[PDB]
């Protein structure tokens, strides 16, 4: 009897929800391809191991 | 209770597209009446205009 508010509500979260994929992929997913380092570490002293 | 509903949600919305006329607005700035150096900024690639 109270009419579209239960839809509304619902599709209000599954809004929200369905957003936080294009947050997670537009931060990370920026780059084209999975660049990987070669195995042996000569980056000229620095050590990001 | 249904037009408070309706305008909290127009005032949210309005809030998103606000948020996205001041970025169209910030590019037409720096990416078209200009050169942004700032990188995937305006377009994939180095910018030229």
């Amino acid at each position: 009897q109270y009419g579209s508010f239960c839809t509304q509500l619902n599709r209000a979260l599954t809004g929200i929800a369905v957003e936080q994929d294009k947050n997670t992929q537009e931060v990370f997913a920026q780059v084209k391809q999975i660049y990987k380092t070669p195995p042996i570490k000569d980056f000229g002293g620095f050590n990001f191991s | 209770q249904s037009l408070q509903t309706y305008v909290t949600q127009q005032l949210i919305r309005a809030a998103e597209i606000r948020a996205s006329a001041n970025l169209a607005a910030t590019k037409m700035s720096e990416c078209v009446l200009g050169q942004s150096k700032r990188v995937d900024f305006c377009g994939k690639g180095y910018h030229l205009m």
